[PDB]
RNA sequence: AAUAUUGACCUUCUUUA
RNA sequence: UAAAGAAGGUCAAUAUUG
């Protein structure tokens, strides 16, 4: 029955420097018989389940590193970590408890980091799925900063655009790096028309591509 | 000590409904008051309602009324939440909450993932990926061609965590497809046994593909 | 926790004409779930305790006349009143009774009626006063309007001005009309040593005062 | 037929205390639920609590909580108030009043008038006021008593019509009262006309025929 | 011990069929 | 008799403290 309001959606620094998200409520959430804030800090990390912070609006629950600290009253409210570790990068939602269960929209945390350079590997197809009569190559980039990156597939020279399918993972918890799946899949009859195979990555750290082929031999 | 173990997940015809439970341990069941929380996929989290499972006592959000229904079973120390006449929207993950009388969430469950279709399960096809014919090794273990979600992966049981990526499953030709990555040191591989393990479920499948030469 | 503020602090209307009082309320009294307004009106008579008129705003009570007929909703509401009788002079009261229970100021009617002349009649002093050693001498005057009436005591043709108490009623329940009571208090000796006694009255309804007097064994 | 019929007046010393029974009749008492309200002189109406004689729970004004203790008693159909360590502020009229569980305001009691003082009682002086045609008009006096309130009646209530009782006024630390009667010359003296008066604080009651 | 809160049971009141 | 809402009481528990 009161709605939260979480502002900015979307927040980068530097690990070790200090954050500070704001979680604005419609009514006040001050209850007069004892004097508290009934507002809630949760935290989830990609591919977990939310995890109480901070509750009373400052009182820290037990477990929690001391980086997070809440602050405020009545219907302004700041969570605040004082260094950013790898590790926080997380979705964090403020909470009131007073009439209802209303949630807020959440804040995204993201984590500046120097450059890195992706490091690219290819697999031919395996015996066990030729025998089956196909043939996928595999080419993985682990590793890279910032984000943007673009990946190209090319058989015999000719590049190829159909019959591929990628995959991104967010930072990591310890690297705050990024990486990226792109899998080639063909017939067993069509991969043994060709001899080349090749992977071509474009990335802000190197004018040049970086390529890593296999010829069938 | 406060677990809450939710169970498994469920792939539900439109229309049907649904049951799913949440096993709690390490305090008192009566004292508490259970929650449930529900997250479609990509966005936020919402309140459905909660039991109090002294008197199994109901509190509902006003948009989920009749569409779930809470029980308890202290015999057990398990809370159940039913859910009627599924469609679409209902496709997401459903979270079991423990607070006070009611106070709030302390603690959380792992989740149930729900989907909602008519297609029917599908098992994956696991292959190995190892090197063609420098310091660092890099193997890797796809998970294609399955329905519905999810899977699990774990290198060597799970001795080997670090240096390793699992990638999110991607939709393509009405399947889910998945891979992951492991690096070791030179001396690691193939003097050692590296060997990759799938779960798929919902068609009770259980791999182990070992990574060969 | 709802304040409730009446417009009209007091009203004066004729008989026989309607009548409308209004009763503003902070918050709204209108509660959702059974669409009804917490709100009832009561009157209070002169020396009465206060009886209910009318509750849910509009729903008028059992056994009360048809005059009267609540309307409104939310935070604005009035009472009317057709036709007013003479019994109709009281205090009316609204109350909120949606979030604790709280009152408003009240309000005051008048009836306005055509001119009465006074009715003087002067009383000695009783063989027990006497006995006892005291003389009061009661003057009344019943019904009669306006109210603006000045009375003054006379002894012998000399005007008194201690020891005289005055009291004064409301307008009647069926004439609208005022009385006074005034009485002059002496000793039985003071009182043996005059032979005349008289209360003057002035009011609109006559230009020459109004006189009532007697005299001591005559 | 509901009828709540409360207690007398009072007078009490400053500090001390004081309770007061509202008799209920005409209706389950334990069903519904029993206010009192509070009206100083001259001004207007104010809500103290309530009490549920089922189980006597009860319900207080932040202004009375410790000023006001509400029972009851379902075996006479009987509530009561009692009030604590009375000052100056506590005189007023004391009504007590029925609703539902909680409902509005539906039935009325006559009303408790305390006084709160250290002054002594003094019983009136009632004196007839008889005259020295077609229409006689008759008086009473109350003079010199202490506290409020007084009771008159004229033939122990038979004679109403034409009655005029005056408000009382405060004079050299004492109160007094008239009553006025008209009646037809055909009536008086042939049929007595008697006046009769009442002082609760100081105990008293008086009957005065008016005579020629 | 006090205040406040959620749920269940019980009595009763209120708006409706 | 049934539905919804409300007041009080008892019981289990939770929260704020002293």
């Amino acid at each position: 029955n009161i709605m939260m309001t979480q502002s900015p959606s979307s927040l980068a620094v530097s690990a070790g420097e200090k954050v500070t998200m704001s979680c604005k409520s419609s009514q006040s959430v001050l209850y007069s018989s004892n004097q508290k804030n009934y507002l809630a800090w949760y935290q989830q990390k990609p591919g977990q389940s939310p995890k109480l912070l901070i509750y009373w609006a400052s009182t820290r629950e037990s477990g929690v590193p001391d980086r997070f600290t809440g602050s405020g009253s009545g219907t302004d409210f700041t969570l605040t970590i004082s260094s950013v570790q790898a590790e926080d990068l997380a979705v964090y939602y403020c909470h009131q408890y007073l009439s209802s269960y209303t949630f807020g929209g959440g804040t995204k945390l993201e984590i500046k980091r120097a450059d890195a350079a992706p490091t690219v590997s290819i697999f031919p197809p395996s015996s066990e799925q030729l025998t089956s009569g196909g043939a996928s190559v595999v080419c993985f980039l682990n590793n890279f900063y910032p984000k943007d990156i673009n990946v190209k597939w090319k058989i015999d020279g000719s590049e190829r655009q159909n019959g591929v399918l990628n995959s991104w993972t967010d930072q990591d918890s310890k690297d705050s790096t990024y990486s990226m799946s792109s899998t080639l899949t063909l017939t067993k009859d069509e991969y043994e028309r060709h001899n080349s195979y090749t992977c071509e990555a474009t990335h802000k750290t190197s004018t040049s591509p970086i390529v890593k082929s296999f010829n069938r031999n | 000590e406060v677990q809450l173990q939710q169970s498994g997940p469920e792939l539900v015809k439109p229309g049907a409904s649904v049951k799913m439970s949440c096993k709690a341990s390490g305090y008192t069941f009566a004292n508490h008051v259970m929650h449930w929380v529900k997250q479609k996929p990509g966005q936020g989290l919402e309140w459905i309602g909660y039991i109090y499972p002294y008197n199994d006592g109901t509190k509902y959000n006003e948009k989920f009324k009749g569409k779930a229904t809470l029980t308890s079973d202290k015999s057990s120390s398990t809370a159940y939440m039913e859910l009627s006449s599924l469609a679409s929207e209902d496709s997401a993950v459903y979270y079991c909450a423990r607070g006070g009388n009611p106070a709030w969430f302390a603690y959380w469950g792992q989740g149930t993932l729900v989907t909602v279709s008519a297609a029917k399960t599908t098992a994956p096809s696991v292959y190995p990926l190892a090197p063609v014919c420098g310091s660092s090794v890099t193997l890797g273990c796809l998970v294609k061609g399955y329905f519905p979600e999810p899977v699990t992966l774990t290198w060597n049981s799970g001795s080997l965590s670090s240096g390793v990526h699992t990638f999110p499953a991607v939709l393509q030709s009405d399947l889910y497809t998945l891979s992951s990555s492991v690096t070791v040191t030179s001396s690691t591989w193939p003097s050692q046994s590296i060997t990759c393990n799938v779960a798929h479920p919902a068609s009770s499948t259980k791999v182990d593909k070992k990574i060969s030469a």
